[PDB]
């Protein structure tokens, strides 16, 4: 703040200092779920790895 | 004119104490008296205040 020079009165004003916040949260479950009936997977499945997990 | 005999005028002195709360002032001299100086700002006036005292 600015005050006049030589001002007859030697009021100041004062300042607070107000500190913010904001939030951060987890709110996502990101999933890929994958049923094989066992005819599935004991015929048609021939690689579980290169086959189901990695897409 | 006035004449006197040394045992007829008894002067007394004593400075101030400087008080446990406050800005360490000096003390002064005057013809051999001892003088209490205190010096205190004043905020809500926004300037600074002298006493000499004895």
């Amino acid at each position: 703040n600015r005050r006049d020079l030589r001002d007859p009165d030697r009021t100041v004003i004062a300042s607070e200092l107000v500190e913010h916040s904001f939030g951060v949260t987890l709110d996502k479950h990101v999933y890929a779920a994958l049923k094989f009936t066992d005819e599935q997977r004991t015929l048609d499945i021939r690689d579980y790895t290169k086959q189901v997990l990695m897409p | 004119a006035y004449l006197w005999h040394r045992t007829a005028f008894i002067l007394a002195y004593r400075t101030p104490v400087v008080p446990e709360g406050a800005k360490a002032g000096a003390s002064f001299s005057a013809n051999g008296v001892a003088l209490r100086w205190l010096a205190d700002y004043d905020y809500s006036q926004l300037g600074d205040r002298t006493l000499l005292d004895v």
